[PDB]
Order: C-alpha cells, then structure tokens, then sequence
C-alpha cells in the first residue's frame, strides 16, 4: 500500500513511487487464483541473485489475495529500445550491451542458475546505458543430479537446436545460444536472427544458415527424443552476410555462441575473455 | 531409494512434533505420496516428483520450518504441504504445478503466508543445497540417520 500506481506498463506490470521514500519502482502483481509456483520460484532465485546486471527485487507483498513483487524500475526493455532507435546501433552500444548481458549472465551461471528465457523483451535498459537481466519466471537452480528438467523452456526464436530436438536435459550452454541470437539481433537491424513459424521451421532457418549438424560434429544428437534428419544444407558460415555492423573478431564470437552442439558453446567467462572485448 | 528416505522423513516429523504421540512415520509419507499421485492427473507431470534428492530437498525445508509445538496433525499436513509445494515450485521438473492438492488448510490467506515466511527464511539454503554438493551430502546424511 505504501505505493502510488501510475502509468500501467504473470499479472500486469506497473510503474510507481514509494510515496514515502519517493523512489520509483515497478510492481508485478500476481493473481493467486501454475503461475503462482512460477512466481514463488522467481522470488526465491532473485533473493540470491544480486548484481548490477540483474534486475533487483526490493520486496514482496501479499495483499488482497495477490502477490506483488516490488521490482526496481527500468526505463525500457531492449525490444522497445530496438524500436526507439531503428535499424542500427553504434557498434559500441552493441559491445556494451553484450558485455553487460554476458556479465549478468555469467553471474547467474556462477551462482548455479539457468535463466532459460533469454530474449530481447527480458533485457532491461536504462537511459544511463546499463542493461539488466529480468523475468526469472522460467529460471531454476541446478546442481543436484536431476534425471532431467523440461523442454518447454525459452521462446521459440531463441530456443537452441538441441532443445528443439526435444532434449529435456541441458546445461548453462542453453542460455549461451539465446545470448548468441540476441547478439546477432544486437549487431544488425535489430531483427531476430531465426524467426521460425514453428519448431520444424525454427530448425530449418538455423541449419540453413549454420549448416546442418553431422553426427561427427554432434554425435549424441540422433539419440534425442525429437531428433529429425534434416537435409544437409550448405554452411553459409560467411555470417558476414547476416551481421555487417560486426568486425571479423566479433563474428568469431558470434560463431562460438551459435554452435548447434551444446557442448561446443563457449561459456560466459570465455565469451567475456574473448578478443572482441578490449 | 525414495521410500526409505520417506520413512526417515516421517520418522523425523514425529521426533519433531512430539506433541502428537498418535502419529506414525507412515502418515506423513501417505500425505506426500497422495498429491504426487493425483498430480498424475497427467498434463501436470509425466514423471513422479518424489525422488531421493527431492525428499532430501524437502527434509531440508521441514527441518528448519516445522515447529516443534505443532498442535494437531492437520496443522502439520498443512505446513508440510506448503514445504512440498515449494519443493515442487523450485525443484519441479515441470515449469509449474497446480495448488489443488497442496491447499488442505481453510484460510487460503495463511497458506500463502507460510509460502512467503519459508521463502524468506530458506531462500539461501534452497539454492545452496543445489550449488554446494558437500552441503547436499550433509543434509542427505542427516536425513539418512534420522531413522
């Protein structure tokens, strides 16, 4: 109640002033009548993920049979940012954004958390130029030898091929692929790099550009629940075609992030220690 | 194996709620077995949740949550189910679960209250037992010797 709702941006999001301390936050408000369990997980994880590049969770209120997560406030999501400016970002912004994402993401992995929902809309950006990871609704902790997780993670266009192939078990490499996609988006007209209409289509666009995986490069792929032998499309690996506002060094990183075989994906640490960053 | 750790859980739950010398380690287990059973109202979960690791994760919450002065099993089953609910939420293989089989309490307002109380007191341990194998072993061990 110590809040003042304003323009209205799980449940619905609101901007607000603490009214008492005058600070502006963002309220989520979750209806308590699976959504709740997802919300309680986000809260649990966030409480243990404090980093300038990870959205902060100030409080959590239980009122009127609703849970209101009092979050810090960010000017806009990266998706809207892409609309703010248009078709282009100074190659320097591209670097900054990837850096902070890679840093905020590298942190989650170190604290044993998979975000599993990395897409432009879940990346917050302040006018001050800083970027923060948000919406951990799909996140989860990992460490305990689990039989498997779930394959219903990550929006279609950022879903890595292994998961598309029905893989139920995955590692931190899963957020790395999404990161690569976001990078591609970052360094171009800001349009998604692989916008399929369904799983089958998603796979095609990916292999059509990266080249279809061969059992040699990705041995365990055929053993996946929903694996399908797609035509061996050439490897248009001359990514330059698909990402011009990016040097040759940068393209090298984008290539290590977009490896179809999960195991071949660079980690956040490595990514950050990559030449592209100086 | 599941079962075995379960009895230990029950065992423990009786040594904790001493105020109810009418309780058997089998009841608490029957309660845990029930929801995880009906939850198989498919489309909810293709695989059973209760596993060694998960029972342990669960014993972890109960450990620091179940008051020793619990008055009436109904109160136990409620808090125990709140714990179970969180375990599902946090360790669940699905990206989510229903609240039907967990809310046995009347005052819905209180169920969600515990959910917040527990989350605020156990959030760190919930993540640690996952990120710190040695910590997993200590809880696993403690649980094993609660028999």
């Amino acid at each position: 109640q110590k809040y003042e709702k304003l323009e209205k941006i799980y449940g619905t999001v609101f901007k607000a002033k603490n009214r008492e301390t005058h600070e502006i936050v963002a309220l989520k408000r979750v209806r308590l009548d699976g959504v709740p369990s997802s919300a309680l997980r986000e809260i649990c994880l966030l409480k243990e993920l404090k980093h300038k590049n990870i959205v902060r969770l100030h409080d959590v209120l239980h009122s009127d049979k609703k849970l209101t997560l009092v979050f810090e406030f960010c000017d806009q999501d990266l998706k809207k940012y892409f609309d703010s400016c248009n078709g282009d970002l100074d190659p320097e912004i591209v670097k900054s954004f990837l850096f902070q994402l890679l840093k905020g993401l590298g942190f989650c992995h170190s604290r044993n958390v998979l975000h599993r929902d990395l897409k432009p809309q879940n990346l917050l950006i302040n006018r001050n130029g800083e970027l923060k990871l948000a919406d951990f609704g799909l996140a989860r902790a990992f460490g305990i030898p689990v039989r498997c997780y779930s394959a219903e993670v990550v929006t279609l266009w950022y879903r890595p091929p292994d998961v598309l192939f029905g893989a139920k078990l995955y590692s931190t490499s899963i957020d790395m692929w999404s990161a690569g996609c976001i990078f591609a988006e970052l360094a171009n007209a800001a349009r998604p790099l692989f916008p399929g209409n369904d799983v089958d289509d998603q796979l095609k666009r990916i292999f059509r550009l990266l080249g279809t995986p061969t059992e040699e490069q990705w041995p365990s792929m055929t053993k996946l629940p929903d694996y399908k032998p797609y035509p061996m499309y050439p490897a248009t690996t001359s990514l330059v075609n698909v990402v011009p506002k990016l040097n040759a060094t940068g393209r090298d990183l984008l290539q290590n992030l977009l490896k179809c075989n999960p195991v071949q994906r660079i980690s956040a640490e490595e990514a950050l220690q990559h030449p592209y960053f100086s | 194996s599941t079962s075995e750790l379960l009895r230990c859980l029950g065992e423990f739950l009786c040594r904790r709620c001493y105020r109810l010398k009418h309780l058997s380690p089998t009841d608490p287990v029957l309660w845990l077995r029930s929801v995880d059973r009906s939850l198989l109202l498919q489309g909810w979960q293709d695989q059973g949740f209760i596993t060694p690791a998960n029972v342990v994760f669960l014993y972890m919450l109960c450990r620091d949550v179940i008051s020793s002065e619990v008055g009436s099993d109904h109160e136990l089953q409620a808090v125990l189910l709140t714990c179970l609910y969180l375990s599902y939420s946090y360790m669940g293989n699905e990206i989510s679960y229903p609240l039907k089989p967990f809310l046995v309490e009347s005052c819905k307002e209180a169920f969600w209250d515990r959910c917040l109380s527990v989350i605020n007191l156990m959030s760190s341990k919930m993540l640690q037992i996952n990120a710190d194998p040695h910590y997993f072993t200590q809880v696993f061990s403690d649980l094993k010797n609660e028999s």
